[PDB]
DNA sequence: AGCAATAAAGTTTCCTTCCTCCTTGCCGATAACGAGATCAACTTGTTTGCGGCG
């Protein structure tokens, strides 16, 4: 749920690196930005971090 | 209500459950006989039998010990399905760079839409808009292509 | 995180953000609506005690629980006691390319040497395998050196043979008290499940052969490899950095042989003759001629190097036991004679070593040391020795003293 | 003898006159909840005790009422088998009377207004076995019985706790059996303080005021008066001559005209027996010896109401002239031999603020309810509370009674509350041994602790659980309708049970049952401790206690605790050791009357001995006279000494009532060291049996009687014939007039075959018994898994002679020859259990199910359709055993796998697998299934196929059942046609039935074919309604977790040999690894070709001592030889009478030893089967310290032909020579162990990790990763090797990039490094910051 | 062999769409019972610091 414990927003997606229309994922293309949404990103697995 | 973090009706159906089983239970004078609480409360067997699971189930802590002082936790017991795997991402690498391997030979779009779609994750048919040939010919270049990477061999089946 | 049947585990650090959180936010709703200050009081007490009740739970007041009667864990004990990351955690590690099994005794091994039950190094050498069937082309790539290997081929065993030669290993007893509490030995492949050892190192380790365990360790790259081969290697560490002493003391056994050997009675036969050298107490005791313990007189050639470190060879008669002529055969050509002329207490042998070690330099100690060890225990078995009910001894004149 | 006596004797060399019989072993648990279920009327134990203590309640009004009658129990639905076998707990009904009775509170007692008298279920609970245990949920288990400190009160007294003082303090302690403690205690300064629990210090008077007393009254009780009187001017005084005692003279005494004592002078004994002789006590004395003194009564001006002086006050002359003015011609003051007199209270007094009773009331309160107002009646009800309240105060009389001893009272009993006349004894008391007079006691005195067993503990948990019931009960009594509301519409029944079930399954005390051999569970049940709740633990109990006290004399075993942390606490019972009925302990003794040891017994306590005297039992009775020698060492005062013959009042019994039986049973205890008798038995209990049971021949007598009461076996319920036998069963038939007449008298036994442990191991049962054969009440007719004829059998004897080899002897290490593992005789075996369940998802429902995709039907060939594997199979690692199959979602996928399936094309289901299947490194057999399935779900086929052929199998077991008896009953049903005339043939020749019709006349008869007809119908009728009831609960379905739909079970079998690692021992300490095997060809061997099986170490015999293994070492070769002497004869066919003489010689070879036996007696075939069975050596019975002798062992040797001490010449397998020295030989009987090399074994190169901080786990079951302590880090940097825990710390424990990368390196040949950052750090620098905290880092 | 056509089949999208359910928030109707404690801990223990505490 957001704006919670586990608000993925902030922490970042469990779906682990997914953007809103699900384009970039899971580690595989870093810096890249979800040209499609717009949805700058960052964190995988920073979920151990922020 | 706010601690607690599921369902109202749910509670209902628990608290409900308690008075009709203590009741009944008075009037048998023994146990566990659950064709007696499909009757009085008669919805349906599936009903109370999921609502076994959905209530009855609550929450346990995480480094609780194992029993028999300390030995160890459990958080020493735990176990995982969604593993890295070493070997699956380097063949797979290799896999692509045989694709290549086999359609670089092959018609200029066809060679280049597999490869910006599987290579950078990009998109398929945004190139059936750019030919504007209906993808009959893609449709068949596929399969051509696969009938050319059942040409090799590779276990991980 | 969830469970099998769909339950969960949590981690309570999360209920005690979640109190503050509401605490806060009902004091928001009631600043809202400008109420009556004694409310606010109580309101922003609880929010702190909540506050500190996070940080450390009962320092101040007395600790929150969960419905065990148990504490809701703090912060501070991810860092304190045992438990703590440092002491836990960061210092004191689990590993991977490790093991551990039963051990037992290699005698006639050299030191340098250590007992492998075949599919623990097997299991343990695998990269390496796989590096050398794509070497090989046998198997071309990964999947094929994998398969193979679950059927276990003849070439499979040839080519870790080919291997471990040279490739060697550490050792680990618990718990460990000096830094010979482990060691560096070389392989060799036995078809067991469990490891031998060389007996003399029983001490270094406090081991008794009666249920030890032990694990095993790897120096994966060379660095490593290279410096367990010079520095931890078994020829290295013979003596104590504490007092300059021996720590390599046959204990108990081949002493005994020697005793028996060494010494000097009267009774048995053939006192008083003549020979050449040790050869012929080989002829006659291998036939079962003499009493090696028979004092004698035979003729011996002694060394010594009282030259600018050039050797001085003479020779001469003696009266001696056999045994000490025979355990001439062996002494590596800078002793006397006298070396030999007692019965030979635990200490003489001390002295043998630290003297041997003092004039003659190291490697000749260290075979001399061997091959008293193999020597001795062939004497012992030879030795006939055992007790009795009738080997106790009491005194007559017991009863009358009480 | 029996005839299982009769089957295979073993000798005796025990010469003392034995007593006793040992009684039946495991008495006490079955007592205990015999008692506690048992319907006491008046004497109430556990159930009714609880029960008439929360008798009957009313409600918040007090309108109302429900009331107790009396109850009852049910009997369980299923056996005993089918809750093991369902996974069920066992239990029993409860059935409750019960009484609504109101009355009208119009009325002032008006009590006919309602009465409801019905019945009450409530609950079910457990019952226990003939054997001891409870199973739960189809799982035995064990508690434990517990020791602690009584109730009741405590002296002692610290000894310089401020150590700068080096000063005792002295303090007392009361501990109700339940509700509050309470100290009482001193301070540096001769003060009095108390607290409650551990409050903070407070002055003792206090309470005295908040009891309702006056200081008058106070000092009243504690002192005695110092009275002067102001007779017109001065001061006289009475004085007792004993006061001035040890004391000098302040002026000068006097009499009123005679000098006793001048200045400066010490009243010596002479003049206090002047001053008692010449009929003084008042005596002139100055005015000014007063001022000092203190007023003991609050004196005042009677007109003015002035305290004067305040009481407890030091006095003056000017107080002095002021009160002889008031009308005060006599003063009471306080007596001050502060030698012996100190006037301690007056102190702690005025130190005390406070004068009214109601202000200290409040002060307390406001002390233990601190903020809270002090609202008066609050404070009342917490004071009375405390220790005046039923409710939450008790003592369990044992503390009134001890107490009253305490008291040095008469009565041992009161009530449960206390009384103020008591405190004040108390106070008085600490106060006296203050003075001196008395003492403090000790803890390690048994006669201190109580033991504590079951029912007690369920009476505890249950009567809890009817608080929590109290509560809403008196909720809704005073508020709802009394007309209609039922007594049982009240109530609920979850949270007893709840209470019940947890301490059955939540206490620490209740455990597994150690089901590894016989000796493991009956003193594992036998076993004792102080810990769990009401007693202690590890860390901060020390040394105290873990050492001996010598009142453990005959009650403890203190040669049976471990090595652990826990060394000395838990210890084991002594054999012949009894409980108090209180929950002391008993021993009996011999009595000893005019010399004579009385033939008599007494259970004598753990208090009582040390006044008198015991005997020992290696004293040498005089036969029929007294003790032969004068100085026996008899025994009293926590020690032992020598004393005469007439003088003493008791002995014991044996000479072995000391030991546990584990110590009980190893012979010549008599010749070794203790820790070496410690270890022995400890792992005793740990061993295996094989395969077969092998015995021993040198035993001590005991062997039998724990092979009995384990209850393991087979048994003689009532004497018969054997009826019928098989591999899986017999059955009897009952002798005559033990058959009673209602029953047709027919025994059955189906017997438990291959069955597993819960240390999982092969279980099973067999005959050693024939048909055709008679049969005596009590004798077993099977073997258990461990023995032979009614004895024990848990190794093996086998043969051994020592000297060293080769260095394969080095320290301690055996060395064996290789035949016995073609006899593969210490062969065993390890079934394991494994499962798989299905279950409702979310989504839907689990399948199970043979097909599945992606499967070779390599794999497949060995199941059913459904998925199942065919019984009997031999299988691996990686097989599978059930295919079942998960119900799934969706994904959405990646180009990668997107383009695995254009290759590979296997489509994707909607399904999966989730099979069981072997784990890696194991590989066995399965011989059993079982299966599980819910009430409301059609039973899958095969489930269906196994209930069915359970039907055939209990069907069949009642038609052969019903059969047999109504084949007796067939008896009758001809016979009695008979009666009433004649059809020789013409009965039997037509078909049976058609009988009826036959010669039929009038009178009598009809009725009798009546009846026939009846009986009949009768036995048709029990036909159906078995098959009915039977059926029933074999079809009933299963009762289950919630989201389960069914499940499968799966044994298999694995068979274990040795490879060396293997570990052994005797019986002796004399522990053992094998470091090889030997070839036969290569061992010694003798004058006549025989090689030996065993080799070892003699340097370890004298380092240890474990001496006695010598002395059966002699036996061992020594009784051998006569069984062969035997076959030799057998073979060679001799004759009976040889046998005859030869083996009553046998017997008849000792001095005095007790058995005698005659064998005229005995038949022939007796003789044959005996000889036939001794063939392979004669056994014999070594008792502890009654023991044989070096001239009976030299002469069964002598008679053996043999060197006398049985040490000879061999030779070399090798190479064939003769050693040196001759070498004792013989034979051992020893054993094998648990710590095998397979279960032991691990190692790991590569897979799973944390996931919290990613590096390796540990434990074999989860391919775990070894750890490597600071220890190991400390030698590493003695030698200075930087690299190599870089590498380990980097690599092989955290930094994954590295071990990524370094994998990668290898594989490519590559052995080169490179480093990172440990994630753990950065994890602690994140919970720094998490504190609030600025933790950084200065780059570089 | 390369190239397209017609026809058929299966779709994914996908979008509404109206049934149905489900969950977020609120406010209400007779009258008065009692300031908690509630089921625990057994006092490790020696050394050392600091606040009182004279
Ligand atoms: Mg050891
Ligand atoms: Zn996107």
């Amino acid at each position: 749920e957001r704006d919670g414990l586990f608000c993925a927003r902030i922490f970042g997606p469990v779906k682990d690196y997914e953007c809103l229309c699900g384009k970039y994922k899971r580690l595989k293309h870093r810096g890249v930005i979800c040209e499609k949404c717009g949805v700058e990103v960052t964190q995988t697995k920073v979920r151990r971090e922020r | 209500r706010s601690r607690d973090w599921v369902p109202r009706s749910v509670r209902r159906n628990a608290r409900e459950v308690a008075q009709a089983i203590g009741q009944l239970e008075q009037e048998l004078g023994r146990n566990a006989t659950e064709t007696e609480v499909a009757e009085r409360l008669g919805i349906d067997i599936a009903d109370y039998r999921q609502m076994l699971l959905d209530t009855n189930n609550s929450q346990l802590f995480s480094y609780d010990e194992w029993r028999e002082e300390h030995g160890d936790s459990i958080e020493l017991v735990t176990d995982d399905h969604q593993r890295e795997n070493p070997l699956q991402q380097l063949l797979d690498s290799n896999l692509r760079q045989r694709v290549m391997e086999a359609i670089e030979t092959l018609p200029e779009r066809e060679k280049l839409v597999l490869t910006l779609y599987y290579q950078e994750e990009l998109n398929l048919k945004e190139i059936g808009a750019v030919l504007e040939v209906g993808e009959s010919r893609v449709s068949q270049l596929h399969s051509q292509a696969i009938k050319r990477l059942r040409t090799k061999l590779g276990k991980l089946l | 995180v969830p469970l099998d049947g769909g339950r969960f585990a949590t981690s309570d650090l999360n209920d005690l953000y979640r109190r503050v959180i509401n605490r806060n936010n009902r004091l928001k709703r009631l600043l809202d609506l400008a109420a009556p200050d004694i409310i606010v009081r109580n309101e922003k007490r609880m929010l702190q005690e909540a506050v500190d009740a996070l940080l450390d739970n009962g320092r101040r007041g007395r600790a929150i629980t969960g419905s065990n009667k148990r504490p809701l864990k703090s912060l501070a004990d991810m860092i304190k006691g045992k438990q703590g990351r440092f002491r836990q955690n960061l210092l004191g590690k689990r590993v991977d390319y490790s093991g551990r099994s039963v051990i037992t005794v290699g005698p006639y091994l050299r030191l340098h040497q250590c007992g492998l039950p075949k599919k623990m190094a097997l299991e343990l050498f695998k990269p390496f395998i796989y590096g050398k069937l794509e070497l090989r082309g046998l198997a071309t790539t990964i999947k094929a050196a994998k398969k193979m290997v679950e059927r276990e081929e003849a070439v499979v065993w040839d080519i870790l043979d080919e291997v471990i030669r040279e490739h060697p290993v550490l050792l680990n007893r618990a718990p460990t008290l000096h830094r010979l509490g482990i060691q560096a030995f070389e392989p060799v492949l036995i078809e067991g499940k469990a490891i031998q050892l060389h007996p003399l190192v029983c001490a270094a380790y406090n081991a008794d052969f009666d249920g030890d365990q032990m694990a095993v360790h790897v120096p994966l790259t060379l660095e490593a490899q290279l410096e367990a081969r010079a520095l931890m290697m078994s020829t290295n560490n013979i003596l104590s950095p504490a007092n300059g002493e021996p720590i390599i003391v046959p204990s108990q056994d081949v002493v005994l042989g020697l005793y028996y050997m060494t010494r000097d009675c009267v009774n048995a036969k053939g006192e008083g003759m003549v020979l050449t050298g040790p050869k012929e107490a080989e002829r006659l005791y291998r036939s079962g001629l003499a009493s090696l313990h028979a004092r004698v007189k035979v003729r011996i050639t002694e060394y010594e190097k009282d030259a600018n470190g050039e050797l001085v060879a003479k020779t001469s008669l003696k009266d001696t036991t056999v045994g000490r002529a025979i355990l001439w055969m062996i002494v590596p050509k800078g002793l006397p004679y006298s070396i030999v002329n007692q019965a030979l207490g635990k200490k003489a042998i001390s002295k043998m070593l630290n003297t041997c070690y003092r004039i003659l330099g190291l490697k000749p100690t260290v075979i001399f040391a061997d091959q008293i060890m193999y020597t001795g225990f062939a004497y012992a078995a030879r030795s006939g020795a055992s007790v009795g009910i009738d080997d106790m001894v009491i005194p007559e004149k017991k009863h009358e003293i009480i | 003898y029996s005839y299982t006596e009769k089957k295979r004797i073993r000798k005796d060399f025990g010469k003392r006159p034995q007593v006793l019989d040992v009684p039946y072993l495991l008495s006490i648990q079955l007592d205990s909840f015999q008692k506690f279920i048992e319907q006491d009327p008046e004497g109430q134990y556990g159930l009714e005790a609880a029960f008439r203590s929360v008798f009957p309640i009313q409600s918040y009004s007090g309108n109302s009422e429900l009331q107790y009658v009396s109850y009852r129990l049910g009997e369980p639905v299923f056996d005993v088998q089918e809750c093991q076998i369902r996974g069920v707990t066992y239990s029993a009904p409860l059935r409750v009377k019960l009484r609504l009775v109101i009355y009208e509170r119009e009325a002032p007692e008006g009590t006919v207004k309602d009465i409801k008298e019905q019945e009450v279920y409530m609950g079910e609970i457990p019952l226990m076995t003939d054997n001891g245990t409870f199973v739960i949920n189809g799982t035995e288990r064990v508690i434990v019985s517990q020791l602690h400190r009584s109730p009741g009160v405590f002296f002692d007294s610290d000894k310089g706790k401020t150590h700068s003082s080096g000063k005792v303090l002295y303090n007392a302690r009361i501990i109700p059996y339940r509700g509050s403690w309470l100290d009482f205690e001193f301070d540096p300064k001769d003060n009095l303080f108390v607290r409650i629990d551990r409050r903070r210090k407070l002055p003792a008077t206090i309470i005295l005021r908040a009891l309702n007393y006056t200081t008058e009254q106070i000092l009243d009780l504690f002192f005695e008066k110092v009275i002067f009187e102001i007779r017109d001017n001065k001061l006289q005084m009475e004085l007792v001559p004993e006061r001035l005692r040890g004391e000098t003279a302040s002026f000068d005494i006097e009499a009123n005209g005679k000098v006793y004592v001048e200045k400066g002078r010490r009243i010596t004994a002479r003049h206090i027996r002047q001053l008692e002789k010449d009929d003084v006590k008042l005596i002139e004395v100055p005015v000014e010896y007063i001022a000092g003194k203190v007023v003991a009564k609050d004196y005042i001006d009677e007109s003015t109401g002035e305290l004067i002086c305040a009481a407890n006050m030091e006095l003056s002359l000017d107080l002095l002239a002021k009160l002889s003015q008031s009308g005060h011609k006599r003063i009471e003051t306080l007596f001050t031999n502060d030698l012996d007199h100190g006037p301690y209270i007056s102190e702690t007094l005025r130190v005390d603020p406070t004068n009214d009773r109601l202000s200290a009331l409040v002060e307390i309160y406001r002390m233990m309810r601190p903020g809270e107002p002090p609202t008066r009646e609050a404070a009342e009800s917490l004071f009375e509370n405390l220790f005046f309240s039923e409710d939450r105060y008790d003592l369990s009389a044992v503390g009134r009674m001890k107490f009253n001893r305490s008291l040095l009272r008469e009565e041992i009993e009161g009530s449960g509350i206390l009384s103020k006349d008591d405190i004040i004894d108390v106070m008085k008391k600490l106060i006296d041994i203050r003075n001196g007079k008395g003492e403090v006691d000790d803890i390690d005195h048994l006669g201190n602790r109580r033991i504590r067993s079951v029912g007690e503990m369920a009476e505890n948990q249950f009567r809890v659980g009817l608080v929590r019931v109290e509560r809403a009960v008196k909720e809704r009594l005073s508020l709802g309708d009394l007309d209609t509301l039922m007594p049982q519409d009240m109530i609920n029944a979850k949270p007893i049970s709840a209470a019940v079930k947890e301490f059955f399954g939540s206490s620490q005390l209740s455990q597994f049952m150690d089901q590894n051999n016989p000796l493991s569970e009956i003193t594992h049940k036998r076993r004792i401790s102080a810990l769990g709740p009401g007693g202690l633990t590890r860390e901060r109990a020390g040394f105290e206690v873990r050492d001996v006290h010598p009142t453990h004399y005959g009650r403890v075993c203190p040669i049976e605790t471990p090595e652990g942390p826990n060394i000395g606490l838990i210890n084991s019972l002594s054999v012949y050791a009894q409980t108090n009925e209180y929950g002391f302990l008993e021993t009996p003794y011999r009595k000893v009357t005019d010399g004579v040891v009385t033939d008599e017994i007494h259970y004598l306590s753990a208090i009582e001995e040390g006044n008198y005297v015991i005997a020992q039992a290696n004293s040498n009775l005089d036969e029929e006279g007294h003790f032969v020698e004068d100085l026996v060492t008899c025994r009293s005062k926590g020690e032992s000494s020598l004393f005469s013959r007439d003088q003493v009042d008791y002995m014991d019994v044996s000479t072995q009532q000391v030991v546990s039986v584990g110590a009980s049973l190893i012979p010549f205890l008599e010749h070794d060291d203790a820790n070496r008798a410690l270890m022995g038995a400890n792992m005793q209990r740990q061993a295996v049996p094989t395969l077969r049971a092998d015995k021993p021949l040198v035993g001590t007598g005991m062997e039998r009687a724990v092979a009995v009461d384990s209850g393991v076996t087979a048994v003689a319920k009532r004497g018969g014939v054997v009826q019928y036998v098989d591999a899986s069963r017999i059955v009897i038939k009952v002798n005559e007039d033990e058959m009673y007449p209602g029953e047709a008298g027919i025994d059955i036994y189906n017997l438990t075959k291959y069955t597993r442990s819960n240390q999982n191991t092969c279980i099973n049962q067999m005959p050693c018994v024939s048909l055709g054969e008679p049969v005596e009440r009590g004798d077993v007719l099977a073997d258990g898994p461990s023995t032979d004829l009614g004895e024990l059998a848990l190794g093996q004897n086998m043969r051994v002679a020592f000297m060293p080899w080769n260095g394969y002897n080095f320290e301690d290490s055996i060395l064996v020859s290789e035949r016995v593992v073609q006899e593969d005789r210490f062969t065993t075996i390890h079934i394991q259990e494994l499962a798989c369940v299905s279950r409702d998802t979310k989504l839907g429902p689990e399948e199970i199910t043979a097909d599945i995709p992606n499967v070779g039907e390599a794999a497949l060939s060995k199941l059913d359709e459904s998925g199942i594997v065919y019984i009997g199979a031999e299988v691996t690692g990686g097989d599978i055993l059930v295919g079942k199959v998960t119900p799934k979602g969706e994904t959405q996928l990646t180009p990668e796998e997107k383009l695995l399936r254009a290759i590979f094309g296997e489509k994707a289901s909607d399904v999966k697998d989730s099979s069981l299947r072997v784990p890696n490194g194991v590989s066995g057999t399965v011989i059993d299934v079982q299966v599980f399935t819910r009430d409301g779900v059609e039973k899958d086929k095969r489930a269906l196929e196994i209930e069915e052929m359970q039907l055939k199998q209990a069907k069949k077991d009642l038609s052969e059942e019903l059969q047999i008896l109504e084949a007796g009953l067939f008896s009758r049903i001809r016979a009695v046609l008979v009666a009433g005339g004649v059809e020789a043939e013409k009965l039997d020749k037509l078909p049976r039935d058609r009988w009826l019709e036959l010669g039929l006349t009038d009178e009598e008869k009809q009725n009798q074919l009546e009846q026939l007809a009846e009986q009949y119908d009768e036995l048709k009728h029990e036909f159906e309604k078995k098959l009915e009831a039977k059926r029933r609960k074999i079809t009933q379905g299963d009762d289950l977790a919630p989201g389960v739909l069914k499940i499968v079970k799966v044994y298999l079998a694995v068979k274990r040999r040795i490879q060396p690692g293997d570990k052994m021992a005797g019986r002796h300490g004399n522990k053992g690894v094998i470091s090889k095997i030997n070839p036969i060809e290569d061992m010694p061997y003798d004058e006549n070709g025989t090689p030996v099986d065993i080799v070892l170490n003699p340097l370890g015999v004298p380092s240890r001592m474990n001496i006695g293994q010598i002395l059966e070492t002699h036996l061992g070769m020594a009784a051998k030889g006569i069984g062969d002497k035997i076959n030799a004869m057998l073979k060679q066919q001799q004759e009976v009478a040889k046998l005859r003489e030869f083996i009553q010689r046998a017997y008849d070879l000792g001095a005095d030893v007790r058995q005698k036996v005659d064998l005229s007696t005995f038949s022939d075939e007796e003789v044959m089967r005996l000889a036939e069975n001794l063939r392979k050596g004669m056994p014999i019975a070594t008792p502890v310290f009654d023991g044989a002798k070096e001239a009976e062992i030299k002469e069964l040797l002598k008679l053996g032909d043999l060197p006398t001490s049985g040490q000879i010449r061999l030779y070399d397998g090798r190479t064939g020579e003769q050693f040196e020295r001759p070498v004792t030989v013989g034979y051992m009987y020893m054993l094998k162990l648990n710590h095998l090399v397979d279960d032991k074994m691990h190692a790991r190169s590569t897979g799973s990790y944390s996931l919290v901080t990613q590096q390796p786990l540990g434990g074999k079951a989860q391919f775990g990763g070894q750890r490597f302590g600071e220890m190991e880090v400390w030698a590493l940097e003695a030698y200075g090797a930087a690299y190599t825990l870089q590498e380990m710390l980097t690599v092989k424990s955290d930094d994954v990039n590295g071990r990524t990368k370094m994998y990668k390196n290898i594989v490519d040949g590559n052995h080169q490094m490179e480093p990172g950052m440990p994630e753990s750090f950065n994890v602690l620098l994140k919970e720094i910051r998490s504190l609030g905290i600025n933790i950084e880092l200065e780059d570089e």
